[PDB]
Parts: structure tokens; sequence; C-alpha cells
């Protein structure tokens, strides 16, 4: 029994509550506590950048536009062989203007 | 732009600091004695000492007696209630005539409720129980506090709450990252959602990732809401609790008006007085305006005898244009203004006069300015002659058609020819009535 | 400042009838002045009401307008006090769409009869010294004290439910109904712990109860017969007390209620407190209404009826005939008539003096003389209404007393019936539907 209430008033004259959970195991299922990730990873499209939209496809990694989706699906046909050339090194013109240069679009 | 009505040019009574009437100010011209009297009436209303004192505005048609009542509303501002009604509105199919009057008497009495509360809110981060082992006896493990840490925008703070909150806490099903609401007097927890930091390209939830609040973690909120006594009567008369079947039964059967009893009025007056004494509420007695009061029945007037004698009642303004006319509800009883003498002894009468041609011309110019119309001097003089011949209101009505006619002809202002054409396309009541002898 | 809902009305200055112990009226007392014979008669009627033996007596107050009929009625109302009922209506109020005229008059009659129900109850009242609940079926223990004694209670389950729903905790002062276990919290004697954050309402304190923890006490509840009717009219009919949907309560319910109230009276449970029904401007009633009143006044549960009217020989509504006071002589034979006379110069002056005191207005003696002559010439109510206007005019010129010039100013601004009618006759072509 978890003892929902216990008040005694004894000291200044006062009034308190002393909840006594008992049974050991009852404590943590009433106080599991928490440690969530405060923020997520901010996702960026591999193709032309900007924040990600929709989600990942049925496989692989997220995208921003239908054109990015089209390039990503034209990609990954170069990689299902599990061998070959670089599938993503500047593949299909994946938003190539370098104010700051870009790696290949192979984060998966 | 906002739409232009008949009395939109009226902005006040146009009185001096001494209360004397300017010849032309605040959209009104003339009626200096009546406007001075209305000045006295607005002072009476602002004093808030009096209940049930009544005023009658009497005079011929077109003398602006309706405008003076609306000028009284403008001087009082939006704080003071002003309830307009027509005498013909008492004839309802749902409730008796005297109930309609009492509903409008109560609508004119206002109340500002200034309740205050102090709260704590933000993103929960701890859910941390304290511990002191034993409650001075045979023991398992005892907590003695619950540490709750909130952070919203300005900072972070830890609160060591009463242990009793824990029951309510998982009743609300809170976890770390949620955002909550707790009231100081009661300690009652309420979950608002969880922060937008776990959102922004996640979406897909009916709870809504409610955004992380702004401001300090601890807040004192002062809410002011304006409400009438009739609103309190209507709200307290009904069983609004959805947990009862008859409440949702009320949805299907029609929620008609009902004849509210005096017991509810008395109890609401009692609790309103208690709120006023305790300082949570402020009373704002207002004005009831009954235009076309001659349409009321003898029963309505005889009820107003009692209603105006109440200590609760508001200031009432009546308006009529009838002469020595038969009282409605009686067979053959004539009385001045279509009103019984017994009620007429209970009111102070404000007389309104017919306007001179210069005053008509000035009002026409004001209305032309209000309607965004440019009119030449000879056109204005001819329109004033028309208003002298027929009626002020008829001449005022010709401005907009003449402006449209000028716009059709490419001109930017009204000349005499346009008003001349409009005066033959359209007829006044007197001219048409003379024509009725010709066309039978 | 602090404008309460009750402000200065037409009859606010009246606080009684101003009568001696021998019912002899004083010339000016309790806001009333003049009308000696009518006030004496009203005092006799008030004694009849107070004794309560005789049922269904009817009184009519008659006289010209402005002679204080309604003032005498409110004087009776204030002298009678709040413990006894006093139901006031206008004659026009019975013409409802929800119910018939006879039903409305029956409800008005039964609103004016009080039932003083009395019963015994036992309470437990004490300061909570300690409470414990071993929630896992729940069990617990409670401790209460007074200044005299202390006791520990082993709690049952439903008492624990009530305590938990009310969130009773130690330091509170509570009252527990022994019959059903309802709890009501009166306050606290000890502060809550200052270690706790956010639950820091200061509140106010209450003393510990005295004497025995458990006491038996008598309690008295007052309800009208109409309340008993509406409650018993239907299931969930109590809502009609506020909403007014009491449409045509069946007579069998009323007969049952009358029998039960009588047997309660014999069984010592209840006392009948017969009040007063006041109908101002009774000439609005139809012939059917008066015919119903003829028989309604013959019941033993009937209250004292008081009526006010001014008409002379005047048509009865719903008919083509004429009779005194607009009332048929079937009812006039059943009642006593009280006549109010017009006021003299001194009485008008005293009424205006009393009214200035109520409104907090100071005027000179010349102003009082001028306003008295105005009131004699036009009407008492007009002269009363000019007081506030003259005070406002004096205030806007930053004066301290209302002078004759302010009175003449408001006399010019605001018109009476006679002058307005004269000026209307001048503009008789301009006014409509002569």
């Amino acid at each position: 029994p978890i003892i929902t209430y216990h008040s005694v008033t004894v000291p200044a004259r006062c009034s308190r509550t002393f909840i006594t959970f008992s049974d050991d195991a009852t404590f943590e299922e009433w106080f599991p506590q928490g440690r969530p990730p405060k923020v997520p990873v901010r996702e960026v499209c591999p193709v032309t950048h900007r924040p990600a939209l929709y989600r990942d496809p049925v496989t692989d990694i997220p995208y921003a536009t239908a054109r990015a989706f089209k390039i990503i699906r034209e990609a990954y046909k170069k990689y299902i062989t599990a061998h070959g050339l670089p599938p993503t090194a500047s593949a299909l013109g994946p938003g190539p203007p370098p104010p700051e240069p870009l790696p290949g679009s192979g984060p998966r | 732009t906002q739409r232009i009505a008949s009395h939109s040019h009226v902005k006040g009574l146009g009185l001096d600091e001494s209360g004397l009437a300017k010849q032309a100010a605040s959209g009104l011209v003339g009626q200096e004695n009546a406007r001075e009297a209305c000045g006295v009436i607005v002072e009476l209303i602002k004093s808030k000492k009096m209940a049930g004192r009544a005023v009658l505005l009497a005079g011929p048609p077109g003398t602006g007696k309706t405008a003076l009542a609306l000028a009284i509303a403008q001087e009082l501002g939006s704080k003071v209630p002003f309830c307009p009604m027509v005498g013909s509105e008492v004839y309802s199919t749902e409730i008796k005539k005297t109930e309609v009057l009492m509903e409008n008497f109560r609508r004119a009495i206002g109340l500002r409720i200034k309740e205050t509360k102090e709260v704590y809110e933000g993103e929960v981060t701890e859910l941390t129980p304290c511990e002191t082992e034993n409650p001075m006896g045979g023991y398992g493990k005892t907590i003695s506090h619950v540490i709750i840490g909130l952070k919203t925008a300005k900072g972070t703070k830890q609160l060591k709450l009463d242990p009793s909150i824990f029951e309510s806490l998982q009743k609300e099903r809170v976890e770390a990252g949620d955002v909550i609401y707790i009231e100081a007097n009661s300690g009652a927890v309420k979950r608002q959602g969880r922060c937008d930091t776990y959102a922004t390209e996640f979406d897909l939830e009916a709870e809504e990732y409610v955004p992380l609040p702004k401001g300090d973690v601890h807040k004192k909120k002062e809410i002011i809401q304006d409400v009438t006594l009739h609103d309190l009567d209507v709200a307290n008369a009904r069983p609004q609790g959805g947990q009862d079947i008859l409440s949702m039964m009320g949805q299907l059967m029609k929620p008609k008006k009902t004849e509210i009893t005096d017991k509810l009025r008395g109890e609401i007056n009692k609790v309103v007085n208690k709120y006023i004494d305790q300082g949570i509420a402020e009373l704002v007695p207002g004005v009831l305006f009954v235009d076309e009061v001659h349409m009321l029945d003898i029963e309505c007037f005889t009820y107003l005898h009692r209603a105006l004698e109440s200590s609760i009642a508001p200031i009432v303004i009546f308006a009529s244009n009838r002469g020595n006319c038969v009282i409605r509800g009686t067979e053959d009883i004539t009385s001045p203004h279509g009103i019984p003498l017994d009620l007429l002894d209970r009111v102070m009468i404000i007389r309104t006069m017919l306007y001179t041609p210069q005053e008509m011309k000035q009002i026409i110019k004001i209305r032309a300015q209000t309607e965004g119309i440019n009119i030449s001097e000879e056109a204005l003089n001819h329109l004033g002659e028309i208003g002298t011949k027929t009626t002020l209101r008829y001449s005022v009505q010709l401005l907009t058609p003449a402006n449209l006619l000028a716009k059709i002809n490419g001109k930017d202002s009204i000349e005499k020819e346009h008003v001349e054409e409009i005066s033959e396309l359209f007829y006044d009541a007197k001219s048409s009535a003379k024509i009725l002898a010709d066309q039978q | 400042d602090v404008t309460r809902i009750e402000r200065i009305g037409a009859h606010s200055h009246i606080r009684g009838l101003g009568l001696d112990d021998a019912l002899e009226p004083r010339q000016a007392s309790q806001g009333m002045v003049g009308q000696l014979a009518a006030r004496r008669a009203a005092g006799v009627v008030l004694e009849m009401i107070r004794e309560g033996k005789i049922a269904g007596r009817a009184v009519l107050i008659a006289g010209q307008p402005g002679t204080g009929k309604t003032a005498i009625a409110m004087g009776m109302a204030q002298a009678l006090g709040p413990d006894t009922p006093f139901t006031a209506i206008a004659g026009s109020e019975i013409f409802s769409l929800e119910m018939s005229k006879t039903e409305a008059l029956t409800q008005a009659f039964r609103r004016s009869i009080g039932v003083r129900i009395k019963e015994e109850t036992e309470i437990i009242e004490g300061e909570v010294v300690e409470i414990q609940i071993d929630r896992p079926s729940k069990v617990g223990k409670l401790t209460l004290k007074t200044t005299e004694m202390e006791t520990i209670y082993d709690l049952g389950t439903k008492m624990i439910e009530s305590l938990t729903k009310d969130k009773v905790q130690a330091g509170d002062v509570i009252t527990i109904d022994k019959a059903t276990g309802k709890i009501s919290k009166l306050g606290r004697s000890f502060t809550r712990a200052r270690d706790y954050d956010a639950m820091g309402s200061q509140t106010k304190f209450v003393q510990c109860p005295d004497g025995e923890l458990q006491k038996r006490k008598e309690v008295v509840h007052t309800v009208s017969l109409h309340e008993i009717d509406v409650i018993n009219s239907r299931t969930q009919g109590f809502l009609a007390l506020f909403s007014g949907d009491t449409g045509e309560i069946k007579s069998e319910v009323r007969e049952q209620i009358n029998a039960k109230v009588a047997e309660w009276r014999e069984e010592g449970k209840a006392e009948i407190i017969p009040g007063v029904l006041f109908i101002d401007e009774v000439h609005m009633l139809d012939i059917e209404s008066f015919s119903f009143l003829n028989r309604a006044l013959e019941s033993d549960m009937a209250p004292v009826l008081i009526m006010a009217t001014n008409r002379g020989i005047t048509r009865i509504r719903g008919t083509s005939y004429q009779s005194p006071h607009g009332i048929p002589i079937d009812l006039l034979d059943r009642l006593l008539i009280v006549s109010t006379t017009p006021y003299s110069e001194k009485d008008t002056k005293q009424i205006l003096r009393i009214r200035c005191e109520e409104e907090d207005v100071e005027m000179s003696e010349d102003a009082y003389t001028v306003l008295t002559r105005i009131g004699l010439e036009t009407s008492l109510r007009y002269a009363i209404q000019l007081i506030t206007a003259a005070s406002l005019v004096c205030r806007k010129r930053k004066g301290t007393e209302v002078q004759v010039d302010d009175i003449k100013r408001v006399y010019s601004l605001f018109l009476d019936e006679s002058r307005s009618t004269q000026y209307m006759k001048e503009y008789q072509d301009a006014f409509l539907f002569n």
C-alpha cells in the first residue's frame, strides 16, 4: 500500500504531507523520471539543401522536393550492386554551386 | 471603407467645457437647448448615483431626436452600456411583453469582473522526488517533497511542491518534455501539451506540439471581462453541464427564451453585491434607449411604472413623434405623445425644434462631407430649397444619386443640373401624395 | 465610491411607516410624511399581517396619482421585514404565454406563503489534528480536536472517499454531517508548510471550535409553497424556479402539498408564515382575473392581498361595462378601501427636504420655496426630478449649494406635461396622428 496521505501538524505550528510508498517496487512506477533528447537532428536534403520535407522514402534518406526525390531514386540504382563507382560524387548535379564546397550525396 | 449610415456623422453633443452648446460641433447643428439638456443627462449617467430616472425626447419628425440619443452614447464611450430597442420589439412569440422589457433593463447594467490569479508554467525537466526515508515510524520509503523544474523562455527554476500533487500529476499523464499549467491557490496541474522543440518537421498529432511559452516561469495574470446582468441571468438559468443527459437533450429540443423569475434576479444581485464588497467586480450602470415608444401597449407602460421605480433600474431614454394620439391597447383613450399621462409624469421631457433653412443647408453640407461628396454652392442652395419645400431627410437622400449621375457624366462634383434631374426621377412623399389624386 | 447594485430609486428614502407604538402616525418619520389616516390604516393592516390568524383579507389603496400609494406599500414592506414574505408585482405581469392568468395568480398567491421547516441534525466539528489513509478496500484514521477534547476516529470506506474528494488535510477546520457524511470546510487554524513551493496562498485563519466534538442542533429552513409545488411538479422541476418553465402545475399536486404541510404543522415539523401579495396598478387585470381572485381569497392558505389603483369610474378590461376603480363590485365588496389625499404646501416641502437628504443635495430656503411652488403647480414627481438636475448644474459651475437660478435653468431645460402639451398644440400640424 502506497499511503496516499499522512498529515501530522507537529512542529511553528504547521501541516505537512508524508507519502510513504512501501513495497520498494511501487516507487519507480510512480516516479519513472525522464531524460529525453531536448532537440532532434536538423535534417537537410542532400540535393539542393534547405530543410527536409515529408520524410524519408520507403527506403533511404529524406528530401526537400520532387526533383530531389527523382535524383535520389535515380541514385541507389548505382549502389544496390554493393560495388561499383562512387554512387554520389556530384551525382546528377546535386545542387552544385559552392559558396562552401559540397561532398557527395551519399550520407546513407 | 466603413459603410455610411444615417447617423454616422454624429460624434458627440458638441458642448463647451461649461456645458453650453456650440452652434455646430461634433457633427450636430442646432438644437442647442436639447443638447444642453442631454449634457445634463450624460452627467447624470456618469454620476452613477441614480436609478430609473427617465427621459422623453419629443418633437416633430426629422428633428434629430434619434441622433441626440446616439450622441449621448458617443459622449459616454464604450465602457458604459447603451442598449437600443424599438417599442415594437416587445411583441415576442416566446416570452411575454414585460419579460422583454426586463431583459433589456438588465442588459443596460454592466459589470467588470477583475479576477486575478498567479501560476507557474514551462517545460517540465525533472519529475524528481525528494526523500527522507520514514514518516517518523514504521516505514518503507517516504518522499516528503516533489521537485518540479520548469523552464519556458526567460530562465529555469526548481519548485519543491507538496507531495500530494503526485496523484494529480500522473492523472494528467505528464512526462519530461511536456509543458504544464499549475495554479497557486489550488495546486491543480493541467497538461497543455509538449514543446515545439520535439516538433518542426514531425507533425501528425491532434494534441498539437504546443509551442514553448514566452515570458517568466512565474506569472501573475489579471483578467478583466465585461458582462451584463442579463448575461448572468441567462447563464445561471440553464443546466449547462454536459455530464447530464438533459443538457444534451436540450440540443435537440429548441432552446427557446423563458420567463426568468425574480428569485434568480435577487440571487444574482446578492452575489454581485458580494463581489463588489470583496473587490472582484465593478458596477457600470448604463442606458436603455426605447425609440418608437408609442408602439408599446398600455400594459407595457403600466409595467414601466413599477420598473422605473426600482433601485436597480438604469437610466431610460424614450423617443416619440406622435401628437395627441390614441394609446395602443385602449379603445378610445387619447393622450399626448401616444403615452399615458401617468408615465408622462415620471419622465423629464426634452423638446426638439424644427430646423431653419440655414441649419438644413449646414446639415446637408455635413452629410455631403461624410459621404465623400463634393457639391457646388448653387447645387447646395437648390438642395436646401428642396429640403425647405419637402423635408430635410429627403434632400439629404438625393446627394448620392446625384454624385453617381455626375460620375456617369465624367464630372467630379455635383452641379445644379444633376440635383434637378434627380428631383424629377425620384419623388417625395408629399409630391407623390398629390399625384395620387391624379392617378387615384 | 463603491457603487453597489442598489442606487437611489423613487422610494429609497422610505424605511417604514413612522408610527407610534399605538399606531398613531408621526408627521415625519422613517422617510414618510403626511397621509396620516392612510398610514394608520396601513399600520392596522400590518398588525393583521403580523398576527396571521385571518386568511385572505384584501385591501385597496386608492387616490389620485402622486399621493403615495406605492410609498405606503413600500413602507409596509420595509416595516414588515425580510423574514415574512412580501411578493410585489404589476397587474400586467400575469399575462404570460407560458401559463394562464389563473395559474399566474395562483403562483403569485403561493409565493407569498412561507413554510418554516425545522429538523434536528448531528454534526462533528473540529480542527483536524491528523489524518492517515493507507490506500492500496481503503482504510484510514482521523483525529479531531476542540479546545476541550480530542478523539481519534477509525474511518470507513465512504468517509475516506468523501475526505479524499474534498482533499481534507490537517490544520483544516471542518464540519461533518453525521447523517450522511457530507463534509464542509470552514477554514484553517494552522498555516501550510512554507517549505512547499508554489502552493503559497496566504488566506485567513479561523479559531478552533469549542466544546464537544459531536453536537446535536436544530436547523430551520424557509421555503414558499410555490417552491414546493415546482419541485414536486415534475422530475428535475427545480430548474423552473430559475428558468420559469412552471407551465400549469396540476391541482392534485397542490392538494397533496397542502395536506402534507397541514400534517407537518400538526406533527411539529413546520410553521406557516403567511405573507403579503401586492399588485400595483391592478386596473390592468381582466374580469376573469378578478373572478378568480373572488374564490382564491376564500382559501385558508390565502395571504393578505393589497392593491393600488387611481381610476375613478372606469371601464373594466375584457368588458364594455364601467365600475369604480376599474374593478367589479364583486371584489370591491370583499375588501376595505384606503384613501390617500393630495399633499399640502408643508408636506410637499418636507418631502423635498427628505429627498434632498437622500440624494446628498444642499439647497437654499429660497430654492426650497421655489421648488415647492413648482411642485404644487406642476407635480410632486417633476419637482423631485429637478433636484438632481439642479445639483448637477450647480456642480458644473463649481457651486456648493443649489440656488434659485439653477432651478430656473433646469425648469427651462426640462419640460413638464402641461407645457409640453401646450407647445405640442402649437406644432399640432407638425406632430403626427392627432
